[PDB]
Order: structure tokens, then C-alpha cells, then sequence
């Protein structure tokens, strides 16, 4: 098992129309933000809002990363959940607009479910039936074409169309592979051969396969999960076809390209149409931006634009700044990096920082997760280190206390151990004071 | 053999006991016992494999040897362990975006294992005979593959035939033909054949008959990264972009799709995770958001170990206005642990330097190398070492053997360091070009 | 265009279009420098680069041959030799849907297999009509 | 006839076997310490041994640096590879600095191959195939002034023959080891079965059918990187017409340079190739970035890198890309550790007056004794270059007189006619508008 | 041949000197500027003996005193079959070349090979012309008879030429040129026989021709190298052809001119304006001309001591001193009244405008009063207001009426100086209205 720097959180930990309590989930502390998360839950799950701006807001190290996978871990996996940093925007392709209207696009999952009849199995016999008067100037013209199946427990011969006796002799179909045919397109393809004629010959290239299982006919009903962006990538691209355009761009690099507007609202319009027969549900997600920051002006305003369309899902921001300077503007001075237009259009939850009672829970818990076992007298000893120098710092000098502690043989994690991990390894604090003070040229 | 003498090319692994203790001199490296031993605590790390994801930051002044226990840290990795060695200025592509090259160089250092069992009937044909029934829908044909030692005769398949009329073979050619996946080569043509055709053609070559057996089983191990599945899986034929390098923003989904694909490999257990490291030498001039991807982008259960090498004092980070440690911003000195490296004394130099002389095949007189190792406190080690080779070809240009006091003075005096170049220059800088372009030509006022 | 024209039992019609822009180019450069000869070394050094210091040649690089037949699921072991040394209008004309193992590293995509549904899928399904 | 473009007198560093240099002696004078320097350094590169070596010569302008590693090239034999290069190539709008860097490392780096020509060319008297439809194979018959030779050939080359139209009586080129086919011409002999036709006619060859000779092929690492990676794919032997797409230079990836160096040891290892290391001299290395410079610090670290040279003349200058840093010679203080300074002086009166009367040596031009103290004077006191320049509109108006030997009246002539920098100047200072 | 309305320098045939390279004061359309003209044919003589190459001049003076004009009488000079390159600054800034690629692909245009060749060819008027079928149409004889004005001939034709007539119809009292060993035969035109239009050819019918071939190093370069055709000359993307090719390219040139097989014709590569390039091509420019294979390169400027681009300080001429230390300087000079009446003069009888003394001297007035240039162009603008009242000579009212109706530079900047409220600012401000 790996595990690095989560996998010890498992949704948020509230009760039912109640209050998150505090040990529960693998949280510790943060009740309010944690509440409030599960209000977005309760938001999302209600299927109803459609761009909705959450910018959640805290110092560093303080469980914003941890309580947007809470989000994604309470919504499951069925719900989509697309977590983009704010670098990602910016390519050498396309605009950073595209791009934002793509990670937008694919945070839309879409529902289908459709019924398939199928006729699969081993081919016993295939013979084109002659007509009764055949026409002059013409051999062998097909009146019907007989087909017989056989699969586990089941034995069953067809009557078929004499059309579908070219797709037989293009797809090279004999007798003894298994074939798949389906029913209305027909449109028959060779799955295989049998296992039975494995031993046929002494050197052959051929996929063996098993014989399926079940009858020969049966009716399925299957459910596909995909995205929005899925179907706008699909539609964009040219179908197969026998153009050398389609085959030669098949061939090269897949460079982006704008798509353009007309293809979304006719993607958006059959999609509505496919909803209003009841065959297809759509499932919002959460677009997950941290570190907005980096972002540029010109995608907050057009977020601005992007945020009131109609088939937009919620998207979850977070920074760690204070007063700074909005990117690309040298006098904004604004909260959080953010402008002052897209502020006004979300709502800000805080997060706070924790105590000596929570860190050292925080540390327990993330080394009982990697599989660890540390003594008390450590354990404050790591606890008096993250509420000293860092939490992180303090959580990533457990694993080298293990290799310490397997070193000299031994299954527990004291206070030596710590002291040499201390030795050998520095945070920030002890290596800038080690730059202020040294003047050999570095 | 392609390899010169490189600039570090004595070390060879750690210098570490079994219970990661360094020794004074050990298999390459000379003094350092504390980075010794906290890079072999990271070389355990990265042997358990058990967690991911994490970044040390290795930092001290310059000619320390970061880069050296790199190196060491790569060699006593072993093979079969993916390590990816990239520069500060490498992911400022034209064709690709940063994040996306860090992405790339992430993905290029953790790799699977896959086990192949194969079973190759490597010989000469002789003669094929090509039978076919009365309908004709199947072909059955007979092979006479010979060796130097024995022949038999094996039967074919339909597609068998099939892939055998493509790739056309005659009497003489060398094929090899696996049992179970009815893999198809053609080696080329023996050279007992080499005097019939009296010119060769532009497809064909000459290989040699095998001996030995015919069936013979072996068994291969083949160690794929995830960039490599990334590549193939992206387009048609994807092998040209892994040895082109236009593979240009590959989409996330299917990146999403082949870490399905491998969580699903390993459940079932067709392959395991062989994890690695990734180092970047030269951090410090990197922009402030591929540090932010940098520090998003090691929370993934995908991820590897990076190792960070950096030179730099308080010093102004690129992409901002403002200066901070070591040229990184806080939130990745945050998500890290720090390896100091400290500057070496006499001794360490002397060892070095004779380590360095003896790799050479350069041999030292004692106050030759006393020499050195005063100029090596003295200016920088790197000189004394390019010093050592060039009073080498000083030493071979007076017909001598070993090297003596007068070849090191003479190269001291024939070639500079920094400082004498820095007074040369600044007693006559009337000579030299100034920043705003002013410098005089003739040598008469 | 400069064709020719009539100055005015069948009639013959060629095409003989041609350009009016005539670029002459001396004998000498052709058969010094794109012709092979005695004297010079065009298809010695055409075989050494593409032949002989090839990497996906099976002769002297089987294993890279073998690892990208792992890799991509190629019958032949020649496949890649094959590719790299023909132009690409060449390898677009005469490409065939030839069948691959399934024991292999690559198999398919989402939007592939939406794609494989649709080909002669007839109206009214909601997968072909999305 | 002869040309002459501010060199070729120089012919080498003009050393002893002992490694000192004599004052006038292979067109070099003075300077003695950068040369014996220079010879050191050729010995270390002919001694085969090392990799990564970085040298930085500097010096104030037209003092002879470039010179000097033109001496080292010239030293070194046509056999080693020299790859000049200036600091602004670097930058280019197809791929980044850093792939151009490497691409000229590994151009520095070459191979020897052995290779055999072999030759068949003639009339073709008997074109008979033959079926095993698929043919065996096909045989041959070719007639020359010297004799006829018949061959039995494989069906391929029949089918390049079939793409060359051949028919009997025609003069065909058929290259045994590469098996290319080149159709010379329809022969003599069969000239006047038309009396007017579309075909040209060529002789036949006076000598032997077969003709064998050894050849010496010379590449470099990059010539089968850059024939390993085309991204189009393989090209046609002949296509005068362009490809349908543009191929651009793409990002090499490391992996296809590990399996050309395999394939290169390989093949070393049978004994069939050798290995030459070469020079890669970088002129004006205070344009580059920070960034190359620090590449630098990596590329010179591999194990197949080659000798590199850099050249200088700034002083305390502030490095590119930078806005706080002031290095000397415009090259960073951690890339100015790893090399060795070679120190490059200016000239005196007698060295400049040697030097231009070399220069009107080597450029076939007779000037007077008291000409050659005024050009002496006048190199003293406005720059070196501009005599040597000056030296030819003097003959030429010397020309334009009927006279064959340049005086003092010429150089008048010459220097009232040009200007020099400062002259130029001091008329841009005191002048109204724009000059 | 060379369609062409009227140019600004399309007086000036070429440089007026003597057997001595002496400068007539009135020769050859250029007047004035001696010692310039004297420098331009020494640097003339340097071309022209091909014995010396890699040598920059520098032409720096004041703006519109005939910088431009020596250029095009240096280049009217060399005359044909020689070759020149006139680029401007602004060219080599690419967007798919870098600097120094498209400075090398002009460094290499500026140089070309002469190689001889002898081609026979047939060209004659087409008498009659027999084409015959067999029974099945497999095989086709043919005669075809063709003469001259000193001969007359009969040809037994093959299929090749059956199918190579029949294809590009030819018909009798036809003259065609037939190339045999190419197949490739073009139609003169019509002999002049009634019974285009080109006269009957004389002489042989069979004639061996010497035709001379000038093919500059950048046309070899672009066809040695795979990536692209010889169609990239073009449509003109080459895309940063590699060093190799141009080192296979030297190699073959230089043995072929060691064999004899071919020469060397350098020339000129002229860059105007070349203050407005970066230091890197400045860079470039100084280690590109130490090369066997470079041009004389001329260069011309007009700036004082300004900002050298791409760096921060201030260089005379707008150049470095490195660049300038490898250069000779020729210096122009301003005019004079009498140099500018004869320069106007000249400009009058190339634009077909008839003038008067007066209006000549009126024009030389304010030539000297405010620019050169201004009267160069009033004088063309003159003849059209002479023509709408009918009149053939230029006279004073003419040339005030164009004074009046067309301003200078000072007299706008006058207008412009006290009406700045109705022009656009520096930080934009503007007033539209009348009043208020
Ligand atoms: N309330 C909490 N309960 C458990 N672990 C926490 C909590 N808050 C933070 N952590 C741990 O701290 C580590 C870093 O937190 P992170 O998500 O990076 O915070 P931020 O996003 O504010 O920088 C994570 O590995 C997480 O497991
Ligand atoms: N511990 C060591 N043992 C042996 N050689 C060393 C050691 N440290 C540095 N060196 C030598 O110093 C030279 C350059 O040092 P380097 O490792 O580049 O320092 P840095 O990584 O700080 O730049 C190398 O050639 C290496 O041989
Ligand atoms: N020692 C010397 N002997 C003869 N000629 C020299 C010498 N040094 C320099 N030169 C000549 O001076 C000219 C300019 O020198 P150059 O190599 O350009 O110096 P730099 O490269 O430092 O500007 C060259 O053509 C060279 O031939
Ligand atoms: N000596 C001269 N003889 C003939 N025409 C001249 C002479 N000097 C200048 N001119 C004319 O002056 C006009 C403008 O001069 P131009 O050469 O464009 O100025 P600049 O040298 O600044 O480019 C040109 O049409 C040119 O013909």
C-alpha cells in the first residue's frame, strides 16, 4: 500500500441534520468549515443551483486540500470531480480561455442507459441459401442466409438478411469462431476463436478465447457514464470515414483547437432533448481551482462571464494570500489575490489553525496510518515540533524514524530517533538562519 | 566502449556499512558523513516503496558535492529503478507547457514490471509447402526449419500463412517464431547463401546461422514508466513521439484512464509498481507556478521522490519581485527537509585529489600533490583537477613518467583561475569592453 | 498556363498544362549531388544511415524490437523498421486494420469505444443521436 | 583564382616538438604563452582520454583569439571534427536553447566507417526472367569496351530495374553492396534505328564491367540522430518536389540518444568503427542566456561530451538575463569554476608592422618601406584592422596609376577616402542634424 | 522586360567615371558627392576582381544626400549575371526563421556559381506531317518535314515523338524548338505566311548551344538539403536548414572549382537601415565575415549617437565598436544650390514635365529653403495643375498653387504647434467641440 499525504480522510463526519463532531472521518477540528462543506454537500446533492462560486481561505497547512477531497470523497464517485492547480490554465496550444471552458466542460457527467439484444457464441454452420429461380447473368444469388450459434447451454440457429452475408466475408468469419452480433445495425465481428481448436495446429498466431457464457439471446441493460466534454471531443472530431484527411490527421500530433460555441449549444440542446424522454440524468460535479493566485485577470473576467450559464456546476476556489496585487494589474490591491467582481458573486468560508491537542492528533493518526508504532514521550516530542517549527515538517519526520528504528532493529519510535532525525534533517527555520549567518559564498 | 572519463566518475554507490554508517573513504566519496547518511536513509526510503510523494532539498554552498551524492545516491540505486536527471532549464519548452513538461517528468520516474514468458523457434527455413483443401477457405502449409545441430518440420495456421506472405521469406532466411503469441521476424539472410545473388539489395542483410536448440525457453522482465503508456495510448502509432518527443500536451483523462488501468494491473497482479526518483539540479531558477504545481502535484499516490539541488543564498525568486531562502518560496521550504552540505578542509581535498589523479592514470610525485592540495584550499577544488590532466600532457611533452613540481608550476602558469583573472581585468580595463560599450582599440595615446 | 493550343476518326485530348515560370537548373548539380556515380557517395551513405545505424533494426536491436512489441501489441518484430523508413502519404494509402493480442499495454479509449458503436448505427438510438 | 578573407596565413599554432613556439614562424607572431598554452590543450585532445573539458580564452578585440582557435583547427587535421559556432545561433523559433545546445555537443563527436564501392555498369545484351506469378530471380548480361560479364541478380533490384524503364541496349549503373539502379542512357549502337527520337545517347564506358574501391565515410553522433528521428518518416532517395508537410526540428528524447549510443558501441566493439572526439568552439559567449549557461553546467557533466571553447573580450560585464549581477568576461561565477583561463595580449609597433606586411604577402601586394612605417603609424594609432582593410584600396589605386608597388601618396589617398571610428565620430559629435 | 512606371532613382544608370575612376561633376544621372563616388568605384574595382572577400563599408551621412543613389549606381554598375542583395532592417525579424538564419540565407544569396553547358537543339518551320496507323492502331509511323531558310529535311519519326507531337497539336508553318534528349519541344509561335508571328529560322538545324548558368549558394543549399524541394525558393519556407548540407555545399564547390568545372562570382549584399537590428545579428555579422564564401557587404545609415537596440547605451552611428572596427566609412555630404538645380533639372526630363526658368528657380528655392525631397515631389504634382488649365509648361502660378495646396514638415508642425487642442496628446486628451 501507498500511501502519500492523505488516504487518512474518508468524507467530513457529520451526523445526520446535525453537527460534525470532532473526532470522526480522520478530521480533526476545523467544525465550522466542515459544517459548511456539508451544506455544499446538502447543494450539490440537491441537483437544482448551477454556477455557484465557494472560496475557502485559510493560511498554510490548515485543510483546504483535505476538505476538497472531503467534498469529493461525501459525493462519491459516481458525481464527477475535476482538481486543477492554477498553473494548468496557461498553455503553449490554445487560449487559457479554452482551457478553462474545457476543465468546465468535463466537471458535467451525463447518465445513459440503453438496452442491448446481442446474439454471441460459436458458429456451427453458415450456409448462403440459394433462391429458388436464380437471375440470369449472376452466381449464386442468396435468398437468406442461415446461420447456427452455440454457446453454454445454449444451441440456437438464425435466419438472416442476405445483406449481412458481405460482413460475414469481410470480417473473415468461419466455422468454429465466435462471433457477436447485434441485432438491429447486424453488423456482425469475429471475437475469436474457440479454446477447442487451440491445439489445432503447431504454430499458429490466433486469439483463443472462451466460449461465452449464458443463452445465446438475451436483453441487457446497460448504464455508461460519461462526460460533456467527452461528447463535445467526439462530435468535434470527423467520423471514419475514407478521406485522407481524417486517416493523415489520425496519424499526427492531436493538437488542440478551439471549439467554438455552436457545438456546446447543439451538444446542450440534444442533451436536453435525451433528458425530457427520461433516458438520460445529468450529474454536476465540482471543479476544484486552489492556488487561484496565479490566476490572470482576464480568466477572472472570464469566469465572471462563464459562472451565469445555465449548465455550469459549482466550482470550489482556495488561497492563501492576504493583501496582494492581482496578477497582470500593478495597483489592485485585493483579498486573497481576488478581484473585487468575482468576490462579490461567491461565498468565503475560513479555516483556522489548530492547537497542541489537534496536531498531536493529527500526527497520531498519520502514523497510524503508515503503519507506525511511536511511544508517548515521542509522540509530545513531535507534537512540541509541529507546534514549534511546522505541522508538515513534523508529519514528514515520521517514516525516516522508521527507517531509523528498522536500522537498529526495533519496531518502536523514541526519543533518540527523533533527535538523530533532528540531526540529519532541517526545516526552513535552521537553514536560513545557517544562510544569514554564512558568508562563504553562498 | 562509449564512455570517457567524466567530471564524477569515481563514485560508485554510497559509502554506507549496513547499518548506514559512512566510512572516511569508501567506494568513491571522501568525508560528508552526515549527507551520507541521510541520502542513504532516502535510498532506504525509496527501496521500501511503501510511501510517495515526498520532496528533500539538498543545500550548501558551491563544490560541495550535491550533485557527486546524486550521483551516489543513482548508482547504489541500482538498475531496473527508474532515475530521471533534468536541469532548471529544461521544461521552458516552445511545443510544450511547463506544467505539462513537470508532468512529463514526474511520470517519466515511476514505472511497472512486467514478466514475459517466451518460447523462440529461432532458425533457417528450408523449404515451405503451401497445401489447400477443396474449398479453399484455409490454408495449411508445412515449415522446414533447420539449425546447425538438428531440423524437424512444424505445421501452419491460415493467419500463419498470411503473416508469412507479408514479410516475404525464401530459402535461406533467418526467422525466429514464437509458440505462444505467434510473434513473426525476419533476421536476415545466412551467409551460407552470401555468393548466389551477386548483389545484395537495398532490405536485405547477413546474419549469422544459429546453433543450439530450437525451442528455447527464456524468460524476460520488462520495466515500462507511465509516460511511455502515456505516449502509446494517445495516438496511432505513438512508439515515433516516444523516440520524437512531439507528443504535445497529452489529455488528462487518459491519464486518468492508465492510472484506472494500472490500479487495476496490480489488483489483479499481472504487474507491480516499481517506484523513483526524480532529480532536478538547479531548482532555484524555475517560475513561481511550476513551484505551485510542484507543490499540488506531490500529493498524487503516483508520485515520486524529488531530489533538489540548490546553491543559492537569500536570493530573489524568478517570477516575483521579492527575495527569499535559497530561491523558493515558502510553501515548498514548507514541504520539505532540508540536507546541508558543508565545505571540505586539507585532508578531504587531498583524498579527493588523489582519487581523481588516480582515475586519470596520472601519477603524482608527494610535493606535486602538496601543491595541488595548497591550491585546492587555496582557489577551488576543480581547478587543482584541471590542473592534474593538463600537467599530465605538460609531464608526456618533456618525456617523463610521472608528473613533478615543474608541470604544476607550469600550469599554473600558462592557465588562471577567477581571481587572477578578476585583478587582469581590473588593472586593465581601459582594453575590455565596459556595459555601456566603451573600450579603446589602439594602443597609442 | 502554357498548353498547348490549336493555331485554327477520333480526337486525341492530352493533358499538357504546364508553368509559365521556368526554372533552369545546370547539369552539373544533378549529377553531382542527387545522381549516385563512381565519385560520389550518395547511396553509401543512404544505406549507413538508414540501414545500418538504424535502432529498430531486429539484427542488432531485437530487444528494443521486443520491448515495443510489448509495448504496442505488433505481431511483427519488423513493423517498426517498416514504419520509420516509408513517407507518410506511402503509410496512410496502404494502412490495414490488422488484428492485435490482447496481452499487451495499450488498449482502448472512452471516446474509441463511443466511436465504435456509432459506425453504422441507424436513427432514433440515443447513442448514435448524441 | 585565389581568394583571401582575413585568415589563411594562419596555417598553425607554429610550435617545435619540445612545445615552444619561435616568434615568426606559421604566420603567427608574438605571443608565445597562448600558443604553448593552445598546444597543450591539442595534445590533451589528441590524447583521446577526456570528456567535458571547457576552455575560455579572453582578451581585448583584435588581439587574435579567433585566430588562435582557428590555429587549433588547423592543428588538429581535417580528420577531427570542428564545429564553430557564435552565441547568438542558439536562439531559434522552432525548438528551445537548450535541444540547440545539445544538438551541437553531439555535432562534435565523430565516426570513421570502412566502406567498399563496388560497381557494375555497361549495355544490358540479355534481360531474362524467370518464374520460381513471383520471380526467382533474374539474370543479367552487361557489355563494356573491355569485355561482357553476366550476373545473376535477386528480384528486388529486377524491380528497381522495372522502375527504370531498361530495356535491352540501354547503359545502366548497378551499385552491388546498396543495390540502387541508375539508368544512364540508350547506347550508341542503337542511335539511328529513328531518325528522330525522344532518347538520348551515350557512349560506352572504356573500361572494365567491375570496379572496386575502398572509401572512408565520415559522420557524426548527430547525423544518425537526425536520421534515427525524422517524424515524417524515411525519405525517398529522389523527390526533387517537396513533401506534402514541413518537417520542423522537434525535442530529441534521451532515449533515442541511449540507443544510438548503444548501437554506436555496438558496433565499435566489432572493430568496424572509430572514435574521434572533436571541438565545438563557441565565439562571443557574453550573448547567451542564463539559462544555456546554466544547461551548460549538466551537458558538460555526460560521458561523450566534447571539447568546448568559449571566447570573450568584456570585462566586468553584467550577464543576460540577470539585472544584479556583475561577472567578469560576461560568464557566470558557477560555469566560471569548471574551466581554465587562457590569457590573451595586445600587440606593439614591430608586431603590427610584421603583421601588415604578412598580410600584403599573402594578398600578392608589394608596398614601400616608408608605406609600411606610415601603415605601421597609422595601425598604432587608430586600430590594427583598419590597415589591414586599408591594404587593399591602396593597391587598387595604385592599380588605377600603372604602377605595381604601393607608396605613401596611395595611403594618403586611402585614408582621405575612409574613415576610420574615430574620425567618424568626431564628425557625428559636431554636426547639426543627424550628421 | 522589367515593368516599371517611374522610379525615384530611376535617373541614375550607373557611377560617372573615368578610365582613372576620376568623377565627372554631370555624368550618368548622379551629381555631385566626388570623394563619395570616387570610394564607391574603388569598392566597385574590389567587387569586380573577386581576389579579396568578407570586407563591410559603412555609407553614414545626413538624411537625403544620396546614400540610396550610390547603392543603386554601385548596383548599375556590376550590371547582369552578378549578384545583389538590397534588404532593409525590418526584414529579418521572422516569425518562423530566427535573426541568424534569415542573415544567413542572405549571406548566401549574394554569392553565385557560373557553370557552362552545351545543349544541341533543333528548331526549324514544319513543313507537313504524316502520322500513320496500322490495322489494329498498335504501331505509329510517322515523317515529319522541317526547314530552314538554308536547308530542308525529312525525319522518320518514333512512337515517342508521335505521342510528343501529337500531345501540344503542331500543325504545318508551325516553328518549334525540339529538344531530343529531353523530349520536351515548344511552340515559337507562326511563321509569317498568310496564305504571335515569328520569322523563319537560318542556319544549321542541328545547333550545339552554349547557354551560361548562374546559380547563386543558397539555391544548392536549398536543394541538398531532404526536407524540402526546390519549391521552397518560392514559396519560401525553408525552416532552418541544418549546417551539414551547408558544409557538403562548401566541400563540392570548392572541388569543383579546383577542378575546373566551375567559378565563383561574389557580389553584394547592400542592408539599408541597419541600425534597427539587435546585437545578436550585429554579433553574428562580425564572426559571418571571416568566411571564404562571404560578400562585400554595404551598409547604410543615417543616425548620430543613439540607442543601440536591445541594449541600454548609446553608440555612434547606432552600431557597436567592434562592428565599426572591421569597417571603412564613406562620409556624404550636403548640397549645394547649383548640385540641387541639376538634380531637379535631371528629375524634370525623366518625368516628361517641361519647365520654365523661373519655376525652376523658384523650385531650387525652396529645395534649399526646406528639403530636397519636397521639390522632387512638387514638381510632378506642378505639371498636373498646368494641365487643367491647358497648358503645356510649368509656370510660377503652378508651382505656388502646389505650394499652397500641399505643406511641408515645417509649416505643419507651425499649424499643429498652436492648434494643439484639436489634436490628440500624448495622454489623449482632445477637444472636439466648437465652443467651451
Ligand atoms: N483537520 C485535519 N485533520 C487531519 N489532518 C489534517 C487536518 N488539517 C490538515 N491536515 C493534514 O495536513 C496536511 C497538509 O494540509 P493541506 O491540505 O496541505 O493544508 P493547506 O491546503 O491549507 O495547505 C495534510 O496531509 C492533511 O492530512
Ligand atoms: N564527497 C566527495 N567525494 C569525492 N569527490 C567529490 C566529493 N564532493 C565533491 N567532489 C568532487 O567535486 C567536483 C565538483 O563538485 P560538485 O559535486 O559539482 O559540487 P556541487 O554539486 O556543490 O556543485 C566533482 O568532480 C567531484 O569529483
Ligand atoms: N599573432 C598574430 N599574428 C598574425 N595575425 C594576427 C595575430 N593576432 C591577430 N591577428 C590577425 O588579426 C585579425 C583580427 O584578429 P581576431 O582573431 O579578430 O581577434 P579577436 O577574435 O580577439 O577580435 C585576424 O584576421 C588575425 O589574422
Ligand atoms: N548625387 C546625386 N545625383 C542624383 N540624384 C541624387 C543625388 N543625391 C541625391 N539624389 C536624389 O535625391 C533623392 C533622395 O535621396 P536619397 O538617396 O533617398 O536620400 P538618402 O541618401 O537619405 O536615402 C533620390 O531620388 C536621389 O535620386
Amino acid at each position: 500500500t501507498r500511501t502519500a499525504a492523505h488516504t487518512h480522510i474518508k468524507g467530513l463526519g457529520l451526523d445526520e441534520s446535525g453537527v460534525a463532531k470532532r473526532v470522526e472521518g480522520g478530521f480533526v477540528g476545523q467544525i465550522e468549515a466542515r459544517e459548511a462543506c456539508g451544506v455544499i454537500v446538502d447543494l450539490i446533492k440537491a441537483k437544482k443551483m448551477s454556477g455557484r462560486a465557494i472560496l475557502l481561505a485559510g493560511g498554510p497547512s490548515t485543510g483546504k486540500t483535505a476538505l476538497a477531497l472531503a467534498i469529493s470523497q461525501e459525493l462519491g464517485p459516481k458525481v464527477p470531480f475535476c482538481p486543477l492547480v492554477g498553473s494548468e490554465l496557461y498553455s503553449v496550444e490554445v487560449k487559457k480561455t479554452e482551457t478553462l471552458m474545457e476543465n468546465f466542460r468535463r466537471a458535467i457527467g451525463l447518465r445513459i442507459k440503453e438496452t442491448k439484444e446481442v446474439y454471441e457464441g460459436e458458429v456451427t454452420e453458415l450456409t448462403p441459401e440459394d433462391a429458388e429461380n436464380p437471375l440470369g447473368g449472376y452466381g449464386k444469388t442468396i435468398s437468406h442466409v442461415i446461420v447456427g450459434l452455440k454457446s453454454a447451454k445454449g444451441t440456437k440457429t438464425l435466419r438472416l438478411d442476405p445483406t449481412i452475408y458481405e460482413s460475414i466475408q469481410r470480417e473473415k468469419v468461419s466455422i468454429g469462431d465466435v462471433i457477436y452480433i447485434e441485432a438491429n445495425t447486424g453488423a456482425v465481428k469475429r471475437v475469436g476463436r474457440s479454446d477447442a481448436y487451440a491445439t489445432e495446429f503447431d504454430l499458429e498466431t490466433e486469439e483463443y478465447v472462451p466460449l461465452p457464457k449464458g443463452e445465446v439471446h438475451k436483453k441487457k441493460e446497460i448504464v455508461q457514464d460519461v462526460t460533456l466534454h467527452d461528447l463535445d471531443v467526439a462530435n468535434a472530431r470527423p467520423q471514419g470515414g475514407q478521406d485522407v484527411i481524417s486517416m493523415m490527421g489520425q496519424l499526427l500530433k492531436p493538437k488542440k483547437t478551439e471549439i467554438t460555441e455552436k457545438l456546446r449549444q447543439e451538444v446542450n440542446k440534444v442533451v436536453a432533448k435525451y433528458i425530457d424522454q427520461g433516458v438520460a440524468e445529468l450529474i454536476p460535479g465540482v471543479l476544484f481551482i486552489d492556488e487561484v493566485n496565479m490566476l490572470d485577470i482576464e480568466i477572472f473576467t472570464y469566469l465572471n462571464k462563464a459562472l451565469e450559464s445555465n449548465i455550469a456546476p459549482v466550482v470550489v476556489l482556495a488561497s492563501n494570500r492576504g493583501m496582494t496585487t492581482v496578477r497582470g494589474t500593478e495597483d489592485v490591491i485585493s483579498p486573497h489575490g481576488v478581484p473585487p467582481d468575482l468576490i462579490d458573486r461567491l461565498l468565503i468560508v475560513r479555516t483556522l489553525p489548530y492547537d497542541k491537542d489537534e496536531i498531536r492528533t493529527i500526527i497520531e493518526r498519520r502514523a497510524t496510518v503508515e503503519r507506525l508504532q511511536v511511544e508517548s514521550s515521542a509522540l509530545d516530542l513531535l507534537a512540541t515540533m509541529g507546534t514549534e517549527t511546522s505541522l508538515r515538517y513534523a508529519l514528514q519526520l515520521l517514516a525516516p524514524c522508521g527507517i531509523l528504528a528498522q536500522t537498529s532493529n526495533r519496531k518502536e519510535i523514541v526519543v533518540n530517533d527523533v533527535n538523530e532525525a533532528k540531526l540529519l534533517f532541517l526545516d526552513a527555520k535552521r537553514s536560513t538562519k545557517i544562510l544569514e549567518t554564512s558568508a562563504n559564498y553562498l | 566502449s562509449l564512455s570517457l572519463i567524466a567530471a564524477h566518475s569515481h563514485i560508485t554507490g554510497l559509502g554506507l556499512d549496513e547499518n548506514l554508517q559512512p566510512r572516511p573513504t569508501s567506494e568513491g566519496m571522501v568525508g560528508q558523513l552526515q549527507a551520507r547518511r541521510a541520502a542513504g536513509v532516502i535510498l532506504k526510503m525509496v527501496q521500501n516503496g511503501t510511501i510517495a510523494g515526498r520532496a528533500v532539498l539538498v543545500a550548501g554552498p558551491p563544490s560541495t558535492g550535491k550533485t557527486a551524492l546524486a550521483m551516489g545516491v543513482s548508482q547504489s540505486l541500482g538498475k531496473d529503478v527508474p532515475f530521471t536527471a533534468i536541469a532548471g532549464s529544461e521544461i521552458f519548452s516552445l511545443e510544450l507547457s511547463k506544467t505539462e513538461a513537470l508532468t512529463q517528468a514526474f511520470r517519466k520516474s515511476i514505472g511497472i514490471k512486467i514478466k514475459e514468458e517466451t518460447e523462440l523457434i529461432e532458425g533457417e527455413v528450408v523449404e515451405i509447402q503451401i497445401d489447400r483443401s477443396i474449398t479453399g477457405g484455409h490454408k495449411q502449409g508445412k515449415l522446414t526449419i533447420k539449425t546447425t545441430d538438428m531440423e524437424t518440420i512444424y505445421e501452419l495456421g491460415n493467419k500463419m500463412i498470411d503473416g508469412l506472405t507479408k514479410e516475404k521469406v525464401l530459402a535461406g532466411d533467418v526467422i525466429s517464431i514464437d509458440k505462444a503469441s505467434g510473434k513473426i521476424t525476419k533476421l536476415g539472410r545466412s551467409f551460407a547463401r552470401s555468393r548466389d545473388y551477386d548483389a545484395m539489395g537495398a532490405d536485405t542483410r547477413f546474419v549469422q546461422c544459429p546453433e543450439g536448440e530450437l525451442q528455447k525457453r527464456k524468460t524476460v522482465v520488462h520495466t515500462v514508466s507511465l509516460h511511455e503508456i502515456d505516449v502509446i495510448n494517445s495516438r496511432t502509432q505513438g512508439f515515433l513521439a516516444l523516440f520524437t518527443g512531439d507528443t504535445g500536451e497529452i489529455r488528462s483523462e487518459v491519464r486518468d484512464q492508465i492510472n484506472t488501468k494500472v490500479a487495476e494491473w496490480k489488483e489483479e497482479g499481472k504487474a507491480e509498481i516499481v517506484p523513483g526518483v526524480l532529480f532536478i539540479d538547479e531548482v532555484h531558477m524555475l517560475d513561481i507556478e511550476c513551484f505551485s504545481f510542484i507543490n499540488r502535484a506531490l500529493e498524487d499516490e503516483f508520485a515520486p521522490i524529488v531530489m533538489m539541488a540548490t546553491n543559492r543564498g537569500v536570493s530573489k525568486t524568478r517570477g516575483t519581485n521579492y527575495k527569499s531562502p535559497h530561491g523558493l518560496p515558502l510553501d515548498l521550504l514548507d514541504r520539505s527537509i532540508i540536507i546541508t552540505t558543508k565545505s571540505y578542509n586539507e585532508q578531504e581535498i587531498k583524498t579527493i585529489l588523489s582519487i581523481r589523479a588516480q582515475e586519470e592514470e596520472v601519477e603524482l610525485s608527494s610535493d606535486a600533490l602538496d601543491l595541488l592540495t595548497k591550491t585546492g584550499v587555496e582557489t577551488s577544488l576543480r581547478y587543482s583537477s584541471n590542473l592534474i590532466s593538463v600537467a599530465q600532457q605538460i609531464a608526456m611533452k618533456r618525456k617523463n613518467n610521472t608528473v613533478e613540481v615543474e608541470d604544476v608550476k607550469r600550469a599554473y602558469l600558462l592557465f588562471l583561475d577567477s581571481a587572477r583573472s578578476v585583478k587582469y581585468v581590473q588593472e586593465n580595463e581601459s582594453q575590455y569592453i565596459d556595459d555601456q560599450g566603451n573600450v579603446q582599440i589602439s594602443i597609442a595615446k | 498556363t502554357t498548353f498547348g493550343k490549336t493555331t485554327s476518326k477520333f480526337t486525341d485530348l492530352i493533358y499538357s498544362s504546364r508553368n509559365p515560370i521556368k526554372y533552369s537548373l545546370p547539369r552539373l548539380i544533378y549529377e553531382d549531388l542527387i545522381l549516385p556515380n563512381y565519385n560520389n557517395d550518395v547511396d553509401i551513405a543512404n544505406k549507413l544511415k538508414n540501414v545500418k545505424f538504424n535502432i529498430f533494426n531486429p539484427s542488432t536491436n531485437y530487444e528494443l524490437c521486443l520491448f515495443l512489441s510489448k509495448l504496442t501489441g505488433e505481431p511483427s518484430l519488423n513493423e517498426f523498421f517498416r514504419v520509420s523508413t516509408t513517407p507518410l502519404l506511402k503509410r496512410v494509402i496502404e494502412r490495414t486494420n490488422g488484428p492485435k493480442n490482447t496481452d499487451s499495454l495499450s488498449f482502448k479509449t472512452i471516446t474509441q469505444e463511443l466511436l465504435e458503436v456509432t459506425r453504422n448505427a441507424p436513427s432514433e438510438g440515443v447513442m448514435a443521436s448524441l
